[PDB]
């Protein structure tokens, strides 16, 4: 709990960690995955201006 | 033997003519196929390049 209670809290304050590493893993899978696509896209956006 | 062997390679040699003129006329067809795929966007350079060699 990151919160004191009785206490006035603000929009977006965080309250409680719920122990992700599940969200963790796949969101490490998500990332990998855009690492490669985004370094594939520029090399063909770099390719396609000379039309290779 | 001479005269005959003669007329005999030059009427050959104008069928194979005819059949290389049919052969140019195919590849002219296929290049310009190749020309329209690759200026329409689907075909890179290199297909063209092929067809031309």
């Amino acid at each position: 709990r990151l919160f004191k209670e009785g206490s006035d809290v603000k929009a977006g304050q965080q309250l409680y960690q719920i122990d992700p590493a599940t969200y963790e893993a796949d969101y490490q899978s998500a990332q990998a995955n855009l690492a490669s696509t985004q370094e594939q896209a520029q090399r063909y956006k770099l390719l396609v201006a000379d039309q290779a | 033997a001479s005269v005959a062997t003669a007329y005999l390679t030059l009427k050959a040699d104008q069928a194979q003519l005819q059949l290389t003129k049919d052969t140019l006329g195919t590849y002219q067809k296929s290049f310009d196929l190749t020309q329209r795929s690759y200026d329409v966007g689907v075909a890179s350079a290199l297909d063209l390049r092929q067809a031309q060699t």
